[PDB]
């Protein structure tokens, strides 16, 4: 009736079933008024974390509602944002496509959205990177906070790097994937000597990678696949200048 | 089986109508029994024409039989058997629907049988004694022995249910269908001496009481059956006598039922 | 009508049921638009019975040609006439005299004919007959109604072996027959045979209207407010409460008085009240910001008490020890089905209702705790 505490030990007494008893389960998660969103922690999460077709529904609608009226569940985004890195391979095994399939399961835009919080506090550098990237990926116009500085503390930490052999995964990262969208993005106003000197670091950058030993197609002895790769540098530099020139108003080939 | 909700329609006006449509031809007896078992498995208000058409298929089998051998397209033996199958594969599915309706309508062709081919043919041995070559003669046609195995199975299914209405049955066929069919109910007896020889008692008991020759057939058949099983006739003069002379006039028609009698004096 | 009866009774060899059927069109012409309910005309109730039931008018009359295969032809032919009628009058004259009295003396035999009729019509995919079989418990008598029903299934089922499928997939394609079946199922589970237990088969046509029929309770509940203890019969497919009570307590009122079927089958029992219990709680929430109304609150006009009255009856007797279990899962089945149908908000009361009608049910920490 109204029986709060009586409510949440008939939800935990459910719980304890819940393996064999599941009607009780579904009668507990959906039971109304008195402590309904208390018990809905457990309940409704467990067939949210289930591995069935519920996780396609549930986690996309039941798990925001725990999240606005308490964002302190971040396990999951950060599960699936370090399972997206390693899920580029083993597409064959099926262990492997399960653990991806299990990771990426939740709603895009809903995974985007809880994620966002861990991308505030990213301190790390890497960690950072990767969410700028997914932000950028999921909205190219997503600059409502810092977007001016976005390709600027990339090219700067490039830069400051340094290094003939590009091993560094937030570096290697960034080059690619925010060199690109900076140069697409027209909406930051910046002066073109800076996107200049942008554009010469990671060409730089990206000649220094192509002449320096890397570590068949595979990921490097201490790097990922996806955070070294870089794709036609000469090419992609010969691009990205051209492209810096239009914007800064305006074999044997050459 | 499963089949699709509108095939049914078509499926049985073709197998009703006797010509089939989406052929344009009259199908044979066996492509038309396997349609109706068919429609059993589909559709259970659909047995109306199929137990006439079953009835139609077993007497000619049964006639094509006596022409290969009374007088000695070919014999239609061989769908025989998968109907067996089939309604056997009914009744140990699910005994409740499936025994009594096809014990009556199998009973019943046997009547029809039995008056249809004893006297018109004159080289069926009647029930005049010859009851073993009755015996011996009917399973050179497969169909009877077929039916009797059907009644095993039947009647194994109403020992689990309720065996009551069976022997009741059994009798009324046998006073209707007097005295061809009788030899099947001395096979019955055969295989069931105590309950079948008790209710043979019971019903010549009636005939002799309200008289004062079924009763006569009836007794020289469960004399052919009995063998050591005449102490039911005793326990039941026993009993009339605590509290009636059929036996005797039945004993005095048939001696091998008076074989055991002095035993018994 | 005698006379028209015995006119469209002759030539059976595909002709007379056709010619009925014609008649009884051109009869009730007017009636497929002025109410094409499941109700039975008595004009063509005697075609119906003389065409069908081998019956005409008078009851003791001669029958229609020598029947059997002529009847089972004339009934063929019938049913591809109204599945084809595209009208819902002669389908619901034909069949509706099956559960629906019609106060004739040859109803008996037209009751049979219908109900073959109707379970054929379901079977040979008219629609209009198996639609208007929901209508028919709406306001015509439910026991009979859910009598002819189950009698219908178990011949699709029970004693058709395979033909189950076919009967689930009619329903499918005709959701309101598989929610009028829910009260049929509902009489017909009280647990008092073996029968009672559903089957394997059984189980797969309560899958496939818990997948399906849910929709069909949805737009019932749309077209009509659910109302409290509905005359004789409201056809609303939602005797969740006395299913999951009788199905959790099979293992228990079976044993107490066949008993081996259902106590074998306590896995398949409560896996079958699980889903019961997860459709139901499904229509609820479905059913929970639309205008399903207030008074009635759960669904159990009155069947809860009946349940609970029928759970504390062998509760007594045998129960304690050997299936307690069982007892004690009917009642927080029962209460939980109270509790999550109070979650849709129909039920404005936390405990008036219950101290109303859960204060007398037996003894249970689960169910004491859900009602409290």
């Amino acid at each position: 009736m109204s029986a709060q505490g009586d409510c949440e030990f008939l939800v935990q007494r459910a719980r304890e079933l819940v393996p064999q008893d599941l009607w009780a389960a579904k009668a507990w998660l959906i039971t109304a008024r008195s402590l309904y969103p208390a018990d809905f922690n457990i309940q409704y999460e467990m067939y949210t974390i289930e591995r069935n077709a519920e996780r396609t529904a549930t986690a996309g609608r039941l798990l925001y509602d725990m999240f606005v009226n308490f964002p302190d569940q971040p396990v999951v985004w950060r599960e699936i944002s370090i399972i997206t890195s390693a899920l580029r391979n083993d597409s064959q095994d099926k262990q492997t496509q399960f653990l991806r399939s299990l990771f990426e399961t939740l709603p895009g835009r809903v995974q985007c959205e809880m994620l966002l919080k861990v991308t505030e506090q990213c301190f790390n550098t890497l960690e950072r990177s990767e969410m700028l990237l997914l932000l950028l990926r999921r909205f190219p116009e997503t600059v409502v906070q810092h977007g001016v500085g976005l390709g600027e503390a990339l090219l700067e930490a490039e830069t400051i790097e340094e290094q003939e052999s590009p091993v560094n995964c937030f570096r290697k990262l960034f080059v690619c994937d925010v060199l690109p969208l900076i140069i697409n993005n027209h909406d930051v106003r910046l002066p073109a000597n800076l996107l200049y000197k942008y554009l010469n670091k990671a060409a730089e950058f990206y000649i220094n990678y192509v002449t320096r030993s890397t570590q068949q197609k595979y990921i490097i002895e201490g790097l990922t696949e996806k955070s070294s790769q870089i794709v036609d540098p000469w090419e992609r530099l010969f691009k990205i200048l051209n492209v810096v020139g239009m914007r800064c108003e305006w074999y044997g080939d050459i | 089986a499963p089949l699709s909700a509108q095939e049914l329609s078509q499926e049985i006006k073709a197998f009703l109508t006797g010509v089939d449509p989406i052929l344009g031809h009259q199908l044979s007896a066996r492509e038309h029994a396997r349609c109706g078992l068919l429609l059993l498995r589909s559709l259970p208000p659909a047995r109306a024409a199929v137990l006439d058409h079953l009835r139609g298929v077993f007497d000619e089998s049964v006639r094509a039989h006596l022409a290969a051998l009374d007088e000695t397209g070919p014999g239609l033996e061989d769908v025989v058997q998968e109907v067996q199958q089939v309604l056997s594969e009914f009744i140990r599915a699910n005994p409740k629907a499936w025994a009594p309706v096809i014990s009556a309508w199998s009973i019943d062709l046997m009547g029809q049988l039995s008056s249809t081919y004893s006297g018109q043919h004159q080289r069926v041995p009647h029930a005049t004694g010859a009851l073993n070559e009755l015996l011996q003669l009917w399973m050179g046609c497969r169909a009877t022995r077929t039916l009797m195995d059907i009644y095993v199975q039947c009647l194994s299914a109403l020992i689990g249910s309720c065996p009551d209405a069976c022997v009741d049955a059994l009798l009324d066929t046998s006073v209707q269908h007097s005295p061809h069919f009788d030899w099947v109910v001395a096979h019955i007896g055969s295989s069931f001496p105590g309950t079948i020889i008790s209710r043979v008692l019971s019903c010549g008991l009636k005939d002799f009481c309200v008289h004062g020759k079924i009763a006569s057939v009836v007794g020289i058949l469960g004399h052919l059956a009995s063998r050591h099983g005449d102490s039911i006739r005793r326990e039941l003069l026993r009993m009339f006598h605590d509290s009636v002379p059929f036996l005797l006039q039945l004993a005095v028609m048939s001696p091998a039922l008076l074989g055991t009698v002095s035993g018994e004096l | 009508m005698s006379d028209i009866r015995h006119s469209l009774l002759r030539r059976d060899a595909l002709s007379a049921a056709k010619e009925v059927l014609y008649h009884l069109d051109i009869y009730f012409s007017s009636q497929l638009q002025s109410a094409p309910l499941p109700i039975v005309d008595k004009g063509p109730v005697e075609l119906l019975e003389e065409f069908v039931f081998q019956v005409p008018k008078e009851r003791s009359a001669q029958p229609k040609r020598l029947n059997s295969l002529q009847e089972l032809q004339l009934l063929e032919i019938m049913c591809n006439y109204f599945q084809e009628q595209t009208k819902d009058s002669v389908r619901q004259i034909i069949f509706s005299s099956l559960f629906s009295p019609q106060g004739n003396k040859a109803d008996d035999s037209r009751m049979s004919l219908l109900g073959k009729l109707v379970s054929m019509a379901v079977a040979v995919c008219r629609i209009p007959v198996l639609e208007c079989a929901a209508s028919w418990l709406q306001r015509t008598p439910v026991v009979y109604c859910v009598r002819l029903a189950k009698a219908l299934v178990d011949d699709y089922c029970c004693l058709v072996p395979g033909s189950i499928q076919t009967l689930k997939q009619i329903f499918s394609a005709s959701p309101r027959f598989c929610c009028q079946f829910i009260t049929s199922v509902t009489a017909l589970y009280d647990l008092s045979s073996d029968d009672l237990i559903p089957p394997m088969d059984l189980l797969e046509m309560i899958v496939t209207w818990i997948f399906e029929d849910p929709r069909l309770i949805l737009i019932t509940f749309l077209n009509t407010p659910i109302a409290a203890n509905l005359p004789i019969g409201f056809l609303e497919l939602t005797p969740l409460v006395g299913l999951i009570r009788w199905c959790v307590k099979a293992p228990l009122a079976y044993k107490r008085k066949g008993v081996g079927m259902d106590r074998d089958s306590h896995l398949l029992y409560s896996k079958l009240h699980l889903s019961v219990l997860q459709v139901l709680m499904t229509l609820q929430l479905h059913l929970t910001e639309k205008n399903l109304y207030g008074r009635l609150g759960l669904i159990l006009f009155d069947h809860m008490v009946p349940l609970v009255e029928e759970i504390n009856r062998l509760a007594d007797e045998l129960n304690p020890l050997n299936a307690s279990q069982e007892i004690e899962l009917s009642l927080d089945r029962l209460a939980q089905a109270l509790q999550v149908a109070m979650a849709s908000g129909a039920l404005l009361c936390t405990r008036d209702d219950l101290r109303t009608l859960c204060s007398r049910l037996p003894h249970n920490n689960l169910l004491q705790l859900v009602i409290s």
